[PDB]
C-alpha cells in the first residue's frame, strides 16, 4: 500500500493473509465462515491463511487463526481475456467462528461510482520499497470507465474497474493482490494489477469488479 | 498455474523488487552482457560473455500486485533498477542472428517472456502473440560471441541467483 498508514488494529476483520512458509504473498477477504475470496492469479494447490491479524506474527496476535485450505475455484473465464475475471474462492478446511477480530463482509451488488472514495488494505510494499510491520490502509477514488479504458485498452474489460491515480500517488503495490477495496461498508473490489512500478502519477490501479460476479459467488459457496 | 519460480536458495523469485543473476548451469564462468551485432552505435544485444562473470543482473516484472513469479505469468525481463525501463528485453529479427534478444527502452504491460522449469533450472520462453505456444531462448554463435536468441527445442538452462 503506497502512501497509506497503519490501519486501526482489527478495523478490517475480514482481511485474510495468504502465506507461503510464513511469508505473505497475497491477501483475501473472508466472505463466509468457510470461504475466502482472492485474486485468481494467487492460486496455489494449498494455502495457509491468517485471519484476525494486524502484524503478520500470529504467535503475537491473540484471537488470530492460521487455517489450512486445499480447495480453490478460479472463475471459469479467468484470463479470457488476459488479466480479466480475476477472482477465486478458497474453501477453508473448517468453518471459522466470528469474533471481535474475525468477521465476514458483504459484497456490493451495485457497480462502482466514479468519484466514490473507497478504502484498500494490505501488507504489500510501501513507498520506500520495504514491507510494513502492520496492515496498511489508504483511500483512493473510483475513476471513470472512460479514463480506465483510455489508459488500459486493449486490456480493459468490465470485470475490472480503476481507482487511485491522483497526485498524492496512492496505490496498491506488490503483496496487496487479492485484498479488499471497500466502498460504503461493502466489498466492491479485489486488488488485481496495474502499471509497474506502482504509484506512478496519473496511473490508477485495477481492481476486480465484484458486482459482476455476485451470482457466481453465491452459487459456488452454496454448491 | 501451481509452480513458483525459485532462486538457488529455494526462495520465491520476487516480482520486480529484487535483482537476480541468470547463471548458466554448465557455463557458470560466463555472465550476461551487452554486445554489438555489427551496426556500431551502442551495444544492445544480450550475449553470454565467457570471461566476465557474474554478469548484469535482471528483474522479472508482472503487472499483477503479487510479490512472487509463477511459471505461468507473462513477464518483462530487464537490466537495471525497478525505476527505469532503459534495459527491457525484446526479441528482434536481425541478420545474421535470427530472432535476437535485444534491450529496448519501451515496455508492454504484459511482457512476452515466461520462465519455465527445465532440467536442473529454468529456461526463458518467448511468446510473441502471448498465446499458448512459445519459443525457447538458446544461444547462437557468431563474430566470436554467444547471442541469446530464439532456438526452439535448444534452450539455454539457467539457475537464478539473488544479487544480494
Ligand atoms: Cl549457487
Amino acid at each position: 500500500i503506497i502512501n497509506g498508514e497503519d490501519c486501526s488494529p482489527h478495523s478490517q476483520p475480514w482481511q485474510a493473509a495468504l502465506v507461503m512458509e510464513n511469508e505473505l504473498f497475497c491477501s483475501g477477504v473472508l466472505v463466509h465462515p468457510q470461504w475466502v475470496l482472492s485474486a485468481a492469479h494467487c492460486f496455489q494447490n494449498s494455502y495457509t491463511i491468517g485471519l484476525g491479524l494486524h502484524s503478520l506474527e500470529a504467535d503475537q496476535e491473540p484471537g488470530s487463526q492460521m487455517v489450512e485450505a486445499s480447495l480453490s475455484v478460479r472463475h471459469p473465464e479467468y484470463n479470457r481475456p488476459l488479466l480479466a475475471n480475476d477472482l477465486m474462492l478458497i474453501k477453508l478446511d473448517e468453518s471459522v467462528s466470528e469474533s471481535d477480530t474475525i468477521r465476514s463482509i458483504s459484497i456490493a451488488s451495485q457497480c462502482p461510482t466514479a468519484g466514490n472514495s473507497c478504502l484498500v488494505s494490505g501488507w504489500g510494499l510501501l513507498a520506500n520499497g520495504r514491507m510494513p510491520t502492520v496492515l496498511q490502509c489508504v483511500n483512493v477514488s473510483v475513476v471513470s470507465e472512460e479514463v480506465c479504458s483510455k489508459l488500459y485498452d486493449p486490456l480493459y474489460h468490465p470485470s475490472m474497474f480503476c481507482a487511485g491515480g491522483g497526485q498524492d500517488q496512492k496505490d496498491s503495490c506488490n503483496g496487496d493482490s487479492g485484498g479488499p477495496l471497500i466502498c460504503n461498508g461493502y466489498l466492491q473490489g479485489l486488488v488485481s494489477f496495474g502499471k509497474a512500478p506502482c504509484g506512478q502519477v496519473g496511473v490508477p490501479g485495477v481492481y476486480t469488479n465484484l458486482c459482476k460476479f455476485t451470482e457466481w459467488i453465491e452459487k459456488t459457496v452454496q454448491a | 498455474g501451481s509452480s513458483v519460480v525459485v532462486d538457488t536458495n529455494g526462495q520465491p523469485v520476487s516480482n520486480g523488487a529484487d535483482a537476480y543473476y541468470l547463471v548458466p548451469v554448465s557455463h557458470g564462468h560466463a555472465g550476461l552482457a551487452l554486445a554489438k551485432i555489427g551496426n556500431e552505435a551502442e551495444p544492445r544485444a544480450v550475449v553470454l560473455d565467457p570471461h566476465h562473470r557474474p554478469g548484469l543482473p535482471v528483474r522479472f516484472e508482472s503487472p499483477l500486485r503479487i510479490n512472487i513469479i509463477k511459471e505461468s505469468y507473462f513477464l518483462n525481463i530487464k537490466f537495471g533498477p525497478s525505476s527505469s525501463d532503459s534495459g527491457v528485453w525484446d526479441v528482434i529479427q536481425q541478420d545474421p542472428i535470427g530472432l535476437a534478444v535485444k534491450v529496448t527502452d519501451t515496455k508492454s504491460l504484459l511482457g512476452p517472456f515466461k520462465v519455465e522449469k527445465e532440467g536442473e533450472g529454468y529456461k526463458i520462453v518467448y511468446y510473441p502473440e502471448r498465446g499458448q505456444t512459445g519459443l525457447d531462448i538458446g544461444l547462437v554463435h557468431r563474430n566470436d560471441k554467444y547471442y541469446l536468441a530464439v532456438k526452439d527445442g535448444e534452450p539455454c538452462v539457467f539457475k537464478i541467483r539473488k544479487a544480494t
